[PDB]
């Protein structure tokens, strides 16, 4: 995902080899889902949640804001992004024990 | 083009002026909720945005 | 198209550069010179307008 984006995003049982958003769109991306060990990365001003997930493979997080929920297992998790409005980072009962 | 089913021509200012009605304004843009203290501000300095 | 009686063709990117020639920019807004507190301002914020 690319570009100006703005609306809200729904995936459904989408199994996918990873996924990425960048750009200035500031649209909201729903996951919901799968049975794959999918990466993430997103440096965006966006909105990203995820839940209800089996796995979820590497996970970084550059910008935007990430909400982390309901995920059975976590192979690793990254965050360097800077203070602004848009940014924040929240988890809710997910473990990264395998 | 295929102008009302014929082969036909329209000259290049009807496009334009088709294409600014659909600009936009400034008053769709998000709200954010706070300041930082990197942000920029945009304004016309020395006569230029 | 027809360009100075050519049947010649031009890419988009030439097209958008052309486009904006006409939206001018914020040198084109008028003047308020009174502000209010429940009005707005327009910036760049986080990486984001």
């Amino acid at each position: 995902g690319t570009g100006n984006n703005t609306g809200w995003f729904l995936f459904d049982e989408v199994n996918a080899d990873s996924v990425s958003i960048t750009g200035a769109g500031t649209g909201e991306f729903i996951f919901r889902g799968g049975i794959e060990q999918t990466d993430f990365s997103l440096n965006a001003p966006s909105k990203l949640l995820v839940e209800n997930r089996s796995r979820v493979g590497v996970v970084n997080h550059l910008n935007g804001l990430m909400i982390l929920k309901d995920i059975g297992v976590i192979v690793s998790l990254t965050s360097t992004a800077e203070d602004n409005a848009f940014t924040f980072l929240a988890v809710i009962s997910s473990s990264l024990f395998d | 083009g295929c102008f009302d089913n014929t082969s036909s021509t329209i000259t290049v200012q009807q496009l334009v002026n088709l294409v600014l009605s659909q600009a936009g304004g400034l008053c769709d843009l998000p709200q954010a909720g706070g300041i930082g203290d990197n942000d920029l501000i945009a304004g016309c300095i020395g006569g230029a945005e």
